[PDB]
RNA sequence: AGCGUGCUACUUAUACUUCACCGUGAUUGCUUGACGCUUUCACGAGUAGGCAGGCGUGGAGGUCAGUGACGAAGCCUU
RNA sequence: UUGCUUAAUUGAACGUGGACAAUUGAAUGAAGAGCUUUUAGUGGGCCAUUUUUGGUAAGCAGAACUGGCGAUGCGGGAUGA
RNA sequence: GCCUAGACCGAGGACUGCGGUUUACCUAGGAUGUUGGCAUAAUGAUCUUAAGUCGCCCGUCUUGAAACACGGACCAAGGAGUCUAACGUCUAUGCGAGUGUUUGGGUGUAAAACCCGUACGCGUAAUGAAAGUGAACGAAGGUGGGGGCCCAUUAGGGUGCA
RNA sequence: GCGAGAGACCGAUAGCGAACAAGUACAGUGAUGGAAAGAUGAAAAGAACUUUGAAAAGAGAGUGAAAAAGUACGUGAAAUUGUUGAAAGGGAAGGGCUUGAGAUCAGACUUGGUAUUUUGCAUGCGGUUUACCGGGCCAG
């Protein structure tokens, strides 16, 4: 631009930050999320899914399994931002979901051998409780779509 | 630098007035009234309804 | 090694600051119990008062006789006009009730004087009988102090102590309660508040603003309804 | 929009420095910037505001004048203060011992104030022997005595000097100024 | 310099600070001293009142040399009394011998009497002296002695 | 979807409320930049006109031991 | 105190000394009060409500107070000083 | 008193303050934590153009101009408050009851710089047509205010320039 | 008039009217009036020759540091104009704001750190790519 120099009283040094005060407290989850409710997802590539529930992880994502085997959708994290929970519900007290933590799903084609042993485990179980209700493999095995003239503020989930 | 209202903030609250701990200990905002069941209008007072 | 040098004056200066912070809470929690038991005696007489008029009017409609209330001694004034075309006398009036800009509050004590001056400005202004909720809410959320013609936030306790302390106000709660029940020294405080900067109200006017209250506009006397208008635009 | 009161954006009216250039004359307000920021006394704030004024705003103080502002009662050692020039007065018969702090001083000011035994030091060296200004005396010269202060609200029946270049009897003296020639203003 | 000027700060605006009604004109109102009687009277009898008219009788052919007569007051008089020994002349002055001050030779014509005298005897050589000043050079034991 | 009248909600100015940034005035403090740094509040329409702070040109004193035939100046150009 | 005034030791004006202390004698406000110098442009105006004169009246002519336009954009009156 | 949906914003930048829960921690003198994607790019700007909306030709005199008022077809270069004599206010500077070296003389590395002094101008006395006369009763006056300084000890007193 | 030395002056619409064959060309019966007009290049080396053309000329070629210097001559602006390319266009065009579309531009994997695979050089310096720490931007 022009022919004015820097001056001395132009410092570099970079001030550290002030002290914050905003110390986080834990998520509060929507009253329609209770472990074992059918799901559904509205992004990401399993939109349209009808999902069952587990566990709410620490990160403040949910553990989902379709069952993979009734789906094709694995257990994997959403977000509950991106769920419709319905009211439909699996007795899932008698499935352990104990081991299954952030750390769990870290980042490192293919699919680990302790992850699909963990498919079926749970899958078993979650079988197991869904075969009771009739048609509940069936709706969980079908995609969701809005038809014309479906009004989400009026329907009931 | 950035005024916060104690209506919202209930530490500026606190921090303006102490009382208002008070005023929430003991109810003060819904404090019932100790009377009896009673009806003075009975007699002349019915000069309203007619005249 | 200017690093430990630094890191040292800081630590010893912050030691001394935690005593002498330590020194002064304790000072501090005397004048804080002073006010609290301030704030409980405003209440209680506002709560006694409020049921000694109370059962003097079911008396008086007992022994065939009418309870006449004591009339209002205090009134909240809003400009509601804009600055443009207003007559000399009335501009000077309102210029001398701190209303020189529009959605602009002040409080005023009724005697004859201010009484005829807020007659002069009665075209232009909505102004009203103030309840105690409503003046608590008006000084808590937009209530400023003038200290040395600046204004100030009424943020903590000490900034009123400081400039009102000579009149006997140390808290937010005795300047409510100087101004609600007008106190010896209503004055005062009254002019150490900042005119108060209120928003449209949240609802609106009326369909035309500009025609007495009781023709169906908002200016003249409103008297209780001041108190929704304060709660529209506060 | 607002009802102004006042005018807006008014500038103080006063000056907050000197005029000069001169880097002396800053160094001073520099040092008594510094004084009237920090003691206290109005002494210190007075002199750092009379560094600001203007040659007309700093009439010379004659030595006579200080002369006779040593004569009040309970002043002979008093420090004399004079922010600007002192001037000699060769009208004078005798001049006490003092000390005078000025910012200049004329030869015969100096000369005399030094012959009969005082002291003739700047304003810097008085903020040294008196950082606060003790038993001090500020003396100030005369302001309407100026020459352009004679036609300063000249009219009808004021009594001021007209702005004339020649004097005499040919020169604004007849008609206005004589009852036998018209008028009298 | 022109840099300074105002003439460079209105270049841009149309009129240069004269007006657009009034405008700048050769000589609206007249040249000089024009009108002083009729519409500049309202200006000449408040600020220059005297200015019309005669007053007083003329002088044919007058020489400012017979009217030199400089003026020089009592408080003035003494420095005339050589620098270098005024001091020794303030406290030695007495009847018998006292500074003879030739005001004439230093350049003035009468001496006049304001001011206040050293209580000393002086000699005081003028053309023309006041009453007062006399009194007073006469009150301190001096005197007067005229010259031409 | 006209006239008189009542009611509920809604629409939007450079106006009002909270916030950011610019400038102006004031204001708090400050012992290798004090013609400087800093805290805070209020305010900002404008012809004629006044003042202030700046941008640009021909030439001049000093300086950058400044750029330049390995390309100055000028000229055209999302 | 006086050269003014009273029949006066009466008065007039200006004074010495003493008493009445912060509710020092209504309200509201006051980006403080007071003071000075110097100089520009301007010296065709017009409009609205109300008072009002001449005129049958006029988008006519003339006054009173205020507010405006001129000098001013912005939202509304479609458009419009 | 309690629950609940959305939008905009995140200025500041070690600590310092007021509070709250109890020499600890907090929501309490202004946004952090975490995760994903992108760095051949998501992101931002400009130019052209389309679309929506608004937008009358500038300058001028005028109460009033887009005017059916006047100049202007277009472009380049030139183009208009200057200098001088004498002055008013303000300001800076030097010296100061004085001040101004430059008419002139000296000198010179030669229109420069450096130096010199008698006079003279203005100032230091006014007033009167003029003859003329010509500025201290007093601490160069008194009273009411008056910054600053001094003695005090809220107050009060002393001294009080402009 | 003659002879000299200079300038905070002007720089070819300026400076005298004239920097040139300027009081010239030209006008007017006449007295008088009175311009425009400087710059190739260091040097003409001012383009031999061949070819097309009636010729001027054009195209090859040649000289030159440059012909993007050819006596139409340094640089060569704007108005105005031709061609090419891009785009728009129902009784104007032009403008502001906003975004789209196309074009252009900008920017952090930083002067990133650790080693490392691996390579050009003077035990060491520059590159490189894989890991980890960490960082930039846009977002949930
Ligand atoms: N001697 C008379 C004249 O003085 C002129 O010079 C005068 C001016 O240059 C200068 O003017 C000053 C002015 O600067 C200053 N700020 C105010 C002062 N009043 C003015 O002086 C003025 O008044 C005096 C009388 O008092 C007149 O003699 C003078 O002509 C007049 N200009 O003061 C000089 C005093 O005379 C010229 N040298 C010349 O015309 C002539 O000598
Ligand atoms: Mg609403
Ligand atoms: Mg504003
Ligand atoms: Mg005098
Ligand atoms: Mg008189
Ligand atoms: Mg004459
Ligand atoms: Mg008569
Ligand atoms: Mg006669
Ligand atoms: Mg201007
Ligand atoms: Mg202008
Ligand atoms: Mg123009
Ligand atoms: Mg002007
Ligand atoms: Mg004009
Ligand atoms: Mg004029
Ligand atoms: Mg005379
Ligand atoms: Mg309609
Ligand atoms: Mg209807
Ligand atoms: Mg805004
Ligand atoms: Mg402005
Ligand atoms: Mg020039
Ligand atoms: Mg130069
Ligand atoms: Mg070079
Ligand atoms: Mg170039
Ligand atoms: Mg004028
Ligand atoms: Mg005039
Ligand atoms: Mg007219
Ligand atoms: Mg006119
Ligand atoms: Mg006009
Ligand atoms: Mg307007
Ligand atoms: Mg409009
Ligand atoms: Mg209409
Ligand atoms: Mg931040
Ligand atoms: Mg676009
Ligand atoms: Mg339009
Ligand atoms: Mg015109
Ligand atoms: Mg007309
Ligand atoms: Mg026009
Ligand atoms: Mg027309
Ligand atoms: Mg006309
Ligand atoms: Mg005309
Ligand atoms: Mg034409
Ligand atoms: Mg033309
Ligand atoms: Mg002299
Ligand atoms: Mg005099
Ligand atoms: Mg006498
Ligand atoms: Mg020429
Ligand atoms: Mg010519
Ligand atoms: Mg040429
Ligand atoms: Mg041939
Ligand atoms: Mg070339
Ligand atoms: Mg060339
Ligand atoms: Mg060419
Ligand atoms: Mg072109
Ligand atoms: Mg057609
Ligand atoms: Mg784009």
């Amino acid at each position: 631009m022009s022919q004015v120099a820097p001056k001395w009283y132009q410092s570099e040094d970079v001030p550290a930050p002030k002290q914050t005060r905003k110390t986080a407290r834990p998520q509060k989850l929507r009253a329609s999320l209770v472990p074992g409710t059918v799901l559904i997802l509205l992004a990401g590539r399993f939109r349209g899914k009808r999902v069952v529930y587990l566990k709410n992880l620490e990160d403040n994502t949910l553990l989902v399994s379709g069952p993979f085997k009734v789906n094709g959708v694995p257990l994997r994290r959403v977000n509950a931002r991106y769920v419709i929970a319905t009211s439909t519900k699996v007795n899932v007290s008698g499935v352990d979901v104990s081991k299954f933590n952030v750390e769990y799903f870290a980042r490192e084609k293919e699919i680990k051998a302790e992850r699909v042993a963990d498919q079926k485990s749970v899958d078993a179980a979650l079988l197991s409780e869904i075969k009771k209700t009739p048609l509940l493999k069936q709706y969980l095995a079908a995609s969701f779509s809005l038809k014309n003239g479906d009004r989400p503020h009026l329907l009931k989930f | 630098v950035l005024k916060k209202n104690p209506l919202k903030n209930k530490q500026v609250l606190l921090r303006l007035n102490p009382y208002a701990k008070a005023y929430a200990a003991e109810k003060v905002g819904s404090a019932k009234v100790e009377q009896a069941k009673v009806k003075p209008s009975k007699g002349q007072f019915a000069e309203v309804l007619k005249n | 090694e200017t690093l430990q040098k630094k890191e040292k004056a800081q630590q010893k200066t912050a030691e001394e600051r935690a005593a002498a912070k330590k020194v002064r809470k304790a000072a501090n929690k005397e004048k804080r119990k002073v006010i609290f038991d301030r704030a409980a005696a405003y209440q209680k007489e506002y709560t006694e008062a409020e049921r000694s008029v109370i059962k003097a009017k079911r008396d008086a409609k007992a022994s065939n006789s009418y309870y006449v209330d004591a009339q209002p001694k205090l009134v909240f004034v809003v400009r509601i006009k804009g600055i443009n075309k207003i007559p000399p006398k009335p501009r000077k009036v309102l210029q001398l009730l701190r209303l020189t800009q529009i959605n602009a509050g002040v409080f005023v004590r009724l005697t004859k004087a201010t009484s005829e001056l807020i007659k002069l400005a009665e075209p232009y202004v909505a102004y009203g009988y103030p309840s105690l909720s409503t003046i608590r809410q008006l000084v808590y959320k937009r209530g400023f102090g003038k200290v040395n013609k600046q204004r100030i936030a009424l943020s903590d306790n000490a900034i009123i102590e400081a400039n009102l302390g000579k009149f006997n106000i140390l808290s937010i709660e005795d300047l409510i309660h100087e101004i609600y029940t007008v106190g010896p020294n209503f004055k005062q405080v009254s002019n150490f508040l900042w005119p108060f900067k209120l928003s449209n109200p949240n609802g609106g006017f009326r369909a035309r603003k500009f025609q007495h209250f009781i023709q169906g506009g908002d200016t003249g006397n409103r008297e209780q309804f001041i108190n929704a208008l304060v709660k529209q635009m506060n | 929009g607002r009802d102004h009161t006042s005018k807006q954006h008014v500038r103080s009216g006063h000056r907050t420095a000197p005029k000069s250039d001169n880097v002396y004359l800053q160094l001073l307000v520099k040092l008594y910037s510094f004084l009237a920021r920090r003691t206290d006394a109005p002494f210190n704030k007075v002199i750092l505001k009379s560094l600001f004024l203007s040659k007309i705003n700093r009439p010379p103080v004659s030595v006579s004048r200080i002369s006779r502002a040593l004569k009040q009662k309970g002043a002979a050692e008093k420090t004399i203060v004079v922010v600007g020039t002192v001037t000699d007065d060769n009208r004078l018969l005798e001049f006490p011992k003092a000390t005078i702090a000025a910012l200049r001083f004329t030869a015969g000011a100096k000369d005399r104030i030094l012959k009969n035994g005082g002291e003739a030091i700047t304003l810097d060296q008085l903020a040294l022997r008196a950082p606060k200004g003790q038993n001090t005396l500020i003396v100030r010269g005369p302001r309407n005595s100026r020459e352009a202060v004679r036609h300063f609200g000249f009219g009808p029946h004021k009594g001021k000097a007209p702005r004339i270049l020649s004097k005499g009897r040919k020169f604004e003296r007849a008609r206005g100024r004589r009852r036998s020639r018209g008028f009298k203003v | 310099p022109t840099r300074l000027t105002k003439t460079r700060k209105h270049r841009g605006n149309v009129s240069a600070g004269k007006g657009r009604i009034g405008k700048h004109r050769k000589h609206p109102g007249g040249r000089g001293k024009a009108g002083g009687q009729h519409h500049h009277r309202t200006n000449l009898d408040k600020y220059h009142p005297g200015y019309f008219g005669k007053v007083g009788m003329r002088y044919f052919h007058k020489q400012q040399n017979h009217f030199w007569r400089p003026e020089i007051n009592l408080d003035k008089l003494w420095t005339l009394v050589d620098s270098e020994k005024k001091d020794e002349y303030l406290s030695k002055s007495s009847a018998s011998a006292a500074p003879v001050i030739d005001t004439l030779a230093h350049g003035y014509g009468k001496v006049l009497g304001k001011g206040r005298l050293p209580e000393v005897p002086v000699i005081v050589k003028a053309r023309f002296v006041s009453k007062l000043a006399e009194e007073k050079i006469r009150a301190v034991g001096g005197v007067v002695e005229l010259v031409a």
